């Protein structure tokens, strides 16, 4: 119907396996789909606004959109080192 | 994992499915309960029709989910975490689509192949036999996946077959060739 | 606009700069036409008003040859003059 | 010399729809069955020959 | 009518989107006849969608639609019906009188749509259409089969200028005519209708030598864009079958461009530049390419052409004027100086121009005009600051037979009894050339400026300064 | 019968093809079918309907195969199967395309029978490498004096010809090629020019009379026209130039020489704008697409003159781009300036003041000049090109109480401008470009009343040819004038102007 | 080895589809095996679900949707060494020159990061070079940015021939000829003069090395000729400790080429059709143009101002970059006067007194007034007359006329080009050449002698030789 960020595979296979918490959605994210310095990430569901989170790809970013399931952090820094 | 990517249409749905209860091999046992559940809520008229309408709420969506599981009890409980996973979407008018393909994935993973003899009239089992044959006696089908070919009869084909399967057809539509023929013949 | 102009049967374009130069209700006469109308107006008022446009269309060119402050003979004068008025 | 010309065209429109009721006739003829059966049996030589 | 039977889905505007059933497929280019107290509305599929979802542009009105409402498929391209009886009636875009003189005479009935004919069957132009308009005649001589093209203002005697060329071309060729409105008022079609009635060229008992495709403005966008395919058929019977020539008119093709505009929009297809169709080129083109000069027919198109805010570099006008065999513009300017016609004789230029083509003296004295005018021109900046009063007595006595040139153009019209009142005059084409050359050689330049204004042949600028003289 | 034989060639048809890939039409809405199948699709490929129309598929996306119809919808429809023809676009190329009218496909349209093509080759092949390119020492004369002298042109030289619409935008293209019968006559297959016009936009009818003034002059004998008219297709359209340019790789690879003009290539760019819209492609600026600029830098390369371990060969190309308004700021004119190597601009004014060719010499260039020029015409056309820019300024300056110098100056460049006019259709021959130069150069007819100007040369003319056409025939032979023959030649023009 | 199957060909984006957790990195090179013998991909986003979206450098002439892609895993190796010195060299780091596989120790990626605050130099350093109109009126800058204008015909070539000899003079260092939407028969023109100017000599010496960028090369492979020419400068710069001078051609190209990659990669067209990410670009490529305190690479860019706009985008963010702008003049060139350049226009930013000296910096201004001042007097004096030239005026006019022929001196490229053997005057020669004539002491020299030669020296020497 339309795009949805449950649509991801590993997290709808995840999702399937009756696997949907532990922190792995709350105080950490796991990114998605990435470039153009911004990144969108699944979870962080207890992320603030405005706040600082340190990726594990040796950056920093400040997250800009709160988003349902998702934000969308802005990249402090280049896309090389970001997978 | 899939043995053969479907591109989406929650056939990435189909796909996560797939490779979760392929590595929990319970993919036949999957395919035949959610056909079987599938089934009677088609002979449901309700989930014959408002399971496709998009009425439901959250809340009615949920309890329609808690009537399935009366409707049949286990068999995968992957494909009953699938059912949550598409009644939250809310994406339940793409639910046989599904089903279909998870069915494409499973029985590729078996190694079947699905075909047809689209044809104007019913063939005979003499056709079926040769046909079968054929295939399999052209590298078309090098066996390691099987044959399956459903004859279906569509009068559209005015006359003469189409056998089509692995993107391989054998068209000998008759009025494709009467188009050509009669085109030739208003010049 | 564009859409307007075909559909109406008359363009009755008003121009603001002629506001201000007195011509208040202030019309743009270079740019109002009848696309159709051209007949419609008092039988009497058909005769005397004949070659009204043609003096003022006289008086248009006459007056942009005299803005830029050249001599002007009599003739484009009588124009002038007749077009003030 | 024009209607004359015309008409040669216009006897090929005619002969087309004559071809269309011969198009019905075999339709309505068991070489549906048999030229169907001809086809089948065609199809097959010729998907032997690949 | 095939058993696709369809059920609206989506009424959004004239686009509607009908979803035909399982196991029946449409072809597009179809017809849908919807049955409604609007008789049938007919839907012209443009798209299929797939599932067996059209999405369609309707010719009439969305009002009132109901909801899954069923829609028959009449099929293939809308056919209207074609006859002899064409002749001498207002025809509707589905093909139905307006003038209610009943149905049209269905001998043959013919789709809309037809094809361009192809490269070997092109036969080109190379006769001189002769229009009785010296200007027209001497600066851009028309030629039989052409496309001449009518670029001008918001109806600034357009209709008035077409008028004049039906009365003189259309009644005087014994081939049929068809007038085509596209987008016209109802206004001006009443006085169209009853005009042509009284010069008798609509003869409503016996045969009329013109046809009448009326499509008016009020008609949804889609029925203003698909009313020229079904006048190019009616020419095409005449062209073909009939044989005849045919002096075809159409009005006005920017409206054809702003008619497809609206609906390109509609179809969801980008609109390209200046908000124009995708595929402004090709459907302008298609349209241009059925209109030929064949071998059964030689077609010579009149096509009127509104130029949006007199600007003709804009896409529209610009891509039309490519395909324009003799293009023509008639612009406000020379109006106001109070020549009749309008016509800009620098900007109006036909292909045919060549020297051999119309003759060396034709072009020679073309030429000489073209030069003076051009001279005229150069110098009215000249006469703008430094004024006359420095610049040679050869290039005043050229400025004076460009006064006297510019209001030998000055020609009434017959068809301007209605505007000015003034009878208009036929001019033969050799006296045309012999009255520029007098006027060149020096012959007239003791004939007053008025007494070549609004007259017609080399006897009338006589004939006009006589009647000064006395 | 007629049905008879049509019938016997339907006949015929009876082969089956056991489709490797088959697609089937999702939905079919602005020529723009997407298509589920075709796994195996190259992209660029020839694709055959049910239709039996053919695609190409620009857009290859996972799941649909996004195919551009080169057919009409009308007889397109949804479900069609979609018949992989499986190779990448190819036309034939080959000698036997001289004096042959074809559309893109390479199906005459002039239906003179079937194309004699030695191959059919992909048109997508790329442009001659920079080592095997090298410098254009030829020169080509287009039979218009001030073209030729002015604006030099070479071979495998690529060089605009930008200016206003129509204005016998084709008869300057149209003079080359006439001037090129000359040539063609010639053995030296660098002087057989195998000319190709692109006809990108025209209708089919004027097509038709270029068509007839092409067999009128007898040039089709080398001429190749590929067509793409008004009727004809978008993606055709869009295909085209490339088409037209295998054709001439050919030629340039046979180690020959030719020259494909392609007009007008600002129809290309719509058709382009038209296609991408409809699938979507990012729109650009002026509402182009933004790679409008690859395509046209890439087929103006492929034009080119070869290194001679390369055969010594070219294809020679004067690509036509019609300026609308004269706007040279116009994205798709700014583009193709910056890839071409010379422009001819035509002015309106010009044109208007009955100056046809109407060619305005100030916007007008050539950046490869004398290298591709002849020496004798070279001799006495550099003080022409200095006479002519001080009749420009000195134009200006023709509005009341004036220096006797600038009044010399508006004799003589006002007799020359009048001298360098040509009728349309009349191309000529160098050594008598040589001599009228040389005489307007010297100022003898720019003694010579205006008026007696176009008298004069033609009886100068004829004059040369009863006097001397030896000394012509030795222009002609030798291409470098000697001090005796720039003597002799002064000598004969003396008393030419004497009489 | 990493894999991937191409799951689309829309356009020549090409979205690959790769094995989980075997995703390439922004930036990566791939190459996708072809009967082209390999196709580079590089990939430029990562569209998630084990698909990227790639941009071209070698364009997809057929494609069949699934190939094997190999991952070279980040952005391509180009050649560098001392034997990398005169090949001409394709996008992809391959030979064009057919002088076969390039010689070649080393290979280093295209992409890279411009040297830290720390390792920029805090003090600016002034270049030299034989052209006395450069060193005076707009002075050439160790470590800078020149934009050159005029295009060729004035001899733009020559002019960058002309620094090509004088580099070598200078320092002996090396250059590289980037050329973005290169002509073809430019290209062949230019590689022909480099072997005959013998700047490269095949058999001998070949100092500059070359990278052409054709028209009909990718729009994705135009913007990244830039970057490689750069990493082989700053293999010189880096490991030689030497300085060079880069050439690159229409930075208009370089632009249109980003635009165009921008609006294939989708992302929003900036201002004037340029990319949102053209000041970024320009950037990193201008600050990896720096002076570290190994070297300095030193970069002349040519500029083809859109429209003759500077009012777009990107000519404003190119002169940001720039330090100086030379500006030749064609009128110049027309006087006979090589150097070609317009002095008056050419300006440098590296003209300040602390700069260039204060001696320097008033001896340019008096020049620059001494010719401002001739423009304006010539003007009035032309019309009015030149016996109405006062004592004063008439030796500003002089000294002007005198100091407009004592610029041109030819050059050693320029042998040929103008028939006379080349003429290089060194820095502090040009100061003291200028001050002489300045303060009339060689005003008792005439115009002719000044003409077509070098510094204060030798016009003492020509003086005599031009009376003679």
């Amino acid at each position: 119907t339309k795009a949805q960020p449950t649509e991801v595979s590993s997290i709808l296979e995840e999702r399937i396996k009756g696997v949907s918490d532990e922190a792995n959605l709350n105080e950490t994210g796991r990114v998605l789909a990435v470039g153009d310095g911004i990144a969108r990430v699944f979870g962080l569901n207890n992320i603030q606004a405005e706040e600082l989170v340190e990726f594990s790809s040796g950056v920093k970013g400040m997250a800009l959109n709160l988003e349902p399931g998702q934000v969308g952090i802005v990249l402090f820094g280049s896309d090389r080192l970001v997978k | 994992p899939p043995p053969v990517r479907l591109f989406g249409v929650e056939g990435t749905y189909a796909t996560a499915l797939y490779q979760a209860a392929a590595k929990n091999s319970s993919i036949d046992a999957a395919f035949q309960s959610l056909q079987k559940v599938e089934s009677t809520v088609k002979k449901n008229p309700k989930l014959g029709h408002l399971l496709l309408n998009p009425a439901l709420s959250l809340k009615d969506r949920n309890s329609v989910i808690d009537a399935i599981v009366e409707t049949h009890k286990n068999l995968d409980g992957y494909v009953v975490n699938l059912l949550k996973v598409l009644s939250e979407n809310n994406r339940l008018g793409c639910f046989e689509k599904i089903a279909s393909d998870f069915g494409v994935l499973n029985d590729a993973h078996n190694g079947l192949l699905k075909g047809t003899v689209t044809s104007a009239e019913p063939l005979d089992p003499k056709s079926f036999k040769r046909i079968e044959k054929a295939l399999s006696a052209s590298k078309l089908v090098g066996q390691g996946k099987s044959l399956k070919l459903e004859n279906v009869v569509k009068p559209e084909i005015k006359g003469g077959l189409i056998v089509e399967l692995g993107d391989k057809t054998v068209d000998l539509s008759i009025s494709t060739k009467i188009q050509k023929l009669n085109k030739v013949l208003e010049d | 606009p564009t859409n307007v102009i075909s559909i109406t049967d008359g363009q009755i374009f008003l121009e603001a700069e002629l506001f201000y130069k007195g011509i208040r209700p202030a019309i743009n006469v270079g740019l109002s036409v009848s696309r159709v109308g051209s007949a419609a107006q008092v039988k009497a008022l058909k005769q005397v008003a004949g070659s009204l446009k043609l003096f003022l269309a006289q008086y248009r060119e006459v007056a942009a040859f005299a803005q830029f402050g050249s001599d002007l003979d009599a003739s484009t004068k009588q124009t002038l003059v007749r077009g003030e008025r | 010399v024009r209607y004359e010309a015309s008409l040669r065209q216009l006897e090929q429109r005619q002969l087309a729809k004559s071809v269309i009721s011969r198009v019905q006739s075999e339709l309505g003829n068991p070489k549906f069955q048999e030229k169907v059966l001809q086809q089948s049996i065609s199809e097959i030589e010729q998907l032997l020959s690949k | 009518s095939t058993p696709i039977t369809g059920k609206v889905t989506a009424v959004i505007g004239a686009i509607v989107d009908v979803h035909f059933e399982q196991s029946e497929l449409p072809a597009i280019l179809n017809a849908l006849e919807i049955k409604t107290p609007q008789g049938k509305l007919v839907l012209e599929v443009a798209q299929h969608l797939g599932e067996n979802t059209v999405r369609t542009i309707a010719m009439d009105g969305t009002e009132g639609l109901v909801r899954g409402e069923k829609v028959l498929d009449t099929g293939g391209p809308i056919s209207v019906p074609v006859g002899r009886e064409t002749l001498g009636r207002i025809i509707n875009v589905i093909g139905e009188p307006i003038d209610e003189r009943g149905p049209i005479k269905s001998k043959l009935r013919k789709p809309i749509h037809a094809d361009p004919p192809s490269f070997a069957e092109q036969s080109t132009s190379a006769e001189i259409l002769e229009t009785g308009i010296k200007v027209v005649d001497l600066l851009a001589p028309y030629a039989r089969g052409g496309k001449i093209g009518l670029f001008g203002g918001a109806g600034v005697g357009k209709t008035v200028f077409i008028q004049e060329l039906i009365n003189n071309i259309a009644k005087a060729h014994g081939g049929f005519s068809v007038f085509t409105g596209v987008g016209e008022r109802t206004r001006e079609g009443n006085d169209l209708y009853r005009e042509m009635k009284e010069t008798g060229v609509i003869n409503l008992e016996g045969e009329s030598k013109v046809a009448l495709v009326f499509g008016q403005m009020n008609e949804p966008p889609g029925a203003r864009a698909r009313v020229a395919l079904t006048g190019l058929t009616i020419a095409e019977y005449f062209r073909d079958e009939e044989g005849q020539d045919v002096l075809l008119f159409i009005d006005n093709i920017f409206r054809f461009t702003q008619a497809g505009s609206e609906v390109s929009a509609l179809l969801g297809r980008i609109p390209s530049a200046v908000g124009y169709q995708p595929t402004l080129a090709t459907d302008m083109g298609l349209l241009q390419e059925r209109i030929t000069t064949t071998k059964k027919g030689s077609v010579t198109s009149v096509q009127a052409v509104y130029v949006p805010a007199d600007d003709l570099t804009d896409p529209a006008p610009a891509t039309t004027f490519a395909h324009l065999d003799a293009t023509t513009v008639l612009s406000r300017g020379i109006s106001e100086l109070g020549i009749y016609p309008a016509v800009d004789p620098l900007d109006s230029k036909s292909r045919l121009l060549d020297a051999a083509v119309v003759g060396q003296e034709h072009y020679d004295v073309a030429s000489k005009v073209q030069e003076t005018l051009q001279t005229y021109k150069s110098l009215q900046d000249i006469i703008a600051i430094l004024g006359m009063d420095e610049l040679s007595e050869q290039d005043k006595l050229t400025v004076e037979r460009a006064r006297k040139i510019q209001r030998f153009l000055s020609q009434p019209f017959a068809v301007a009894e209605v505007f000015t009142g003034i009878p208009g005059k036929l001019v033969r084409l050799k006296d045309t050339v012999a009255s520029f050359k007098a006027v060149l050689e020096g012959k007239y330049d003791n004939i007053p400026e008025h007494a070549f204004y609004m007259v017609g042949g080399i006897e009338d600028v006589v004939a006009k300064a006589e009647k000064l003289a006395a | 019968e007629v049905s008879s034989i049509l019938e016997e060639r339907i006949k015929g048809v009876s082969d089956e093809a056991n489709l490797n890939e088959t697609g089937r039409v999702l939905a079919v809405g602005d020529g723009i079918a997407r298509v589920f199948g075709l796994n195996n699709i190259q992209a660029e490929e020839l694709v055959e309907f049910s239709s039996g129309v053919k695609g190409m598929a620009l857009n290859l996306e996972p799941g649909q195969v996004g195919i551009v119809l080169f057919g009409s919808d009308r007889l397109v429809k949804e479900g069609e199967l979609v018949k992989r023809t499986g190779n990448i676009v190819d036309v034939p190329v080959g000698p036997g395309l001289l004096g042959r009218v074809v559309d893109a496909l390479g199906n005459p349209i002039d239906g003179k029978g079937p194309i004699d093509a030695a191959g059919r080759s992909r048109a997508q092949v790329k442009a001659p490498g920079i080592l095997p390119r090298r410098s254009v020492h030829e020169p080509v004369q287009t039979g218009l004096k001030a073209v030729d002298a002015l604006v030099p042109i070479g071979r495998g030289q690529r060089e605009l010809i930008i200016g206003d619409r129509q204005t016998g935008k084709t008869a300057v293209a149209l003079d080359t090629i006439l001037n090129q019968k000359r040539w063609n006559n010639g053995s030296d297959e660098s002087k057989k020019l195998y000319c190709v016009y692109v006809a990108v936009g025209q209708k089919r009818s004027t097509v038709a009379q270029l068509v007839q003034t092409l067999e009128q002059h007898d040039a089709m004998k080398y001429s190749i026209i590929v067509a793409a008219t008004a009727s004809e297709a978008a993606p055709l359209q869009y295909l085209a130039p490339f088409t037209a340019a295998s054709i001439g790789e050919w030629f340039r690879d046979n180690g020959k020489h030719a020259l494909i003009v392609y007009d007008d290539l600002s129809k290309q760019a719509v058709a382009y704008r038209q296609l991408s819209l409809l699938l979507r492609r990012p729109p650009g600026r002026e509402a182009y697409p933004g790679d409008v600029f690859y395509l046209h830098s890439r087929l103006l390369e492929r034009a080119a003159k070869l290194s001679e371990k390369e055969g010594s060969g070219s294809l020679t190309a004067l690509p036509v781009i019609e300026t609308q308004g004269g706007d040279v700021s116009a994205y798709i004119p700014t583009n193709v300036i910056s890839i071409t190597d010379g422009q001819i601009f035509l002015e309106a004014e010009l044109f208007y003041k009955g100056i046809r060719p109407a060619i305005n010499v100030g916007l007008s260039v050539s950046r490869v000049g004398s290298a591709a020029q002849v020496k004798a015409l070279k001799q006495v056309a550099g003080s022409l090109k200095l006479f002519l820019a001080q009749y420009r300024e000195v134009a200006a300056f023709a509005q009341s109480d004036l220096d006797a110098s600038t009044k010399q100056t508006l004799v003589r460049g006002e007799r020359l401008t009048q001298l360098l006019k040509q009728n349309q259709y009349s191309p000529l021959a160098t050594e008598e470009q040589v001599p009228l130069i040389y005489a307007g150069v010297n100022g003898h007819l720019d003694g010579i009343e205006l008026s007696r100007i176009g008298e004069f040369e033609s009886s100068f003319l004829s004059y040369l040819k009863s006097n001397h056409n030896e000394l012509l025939t030795e222009i002609r032979e030798k291409g470098e004038l000697s001090k005796e023959l720039l003597a002799s030649l002064k000598s004969a023009t003396e008393s030419f102007v004497a009489t």
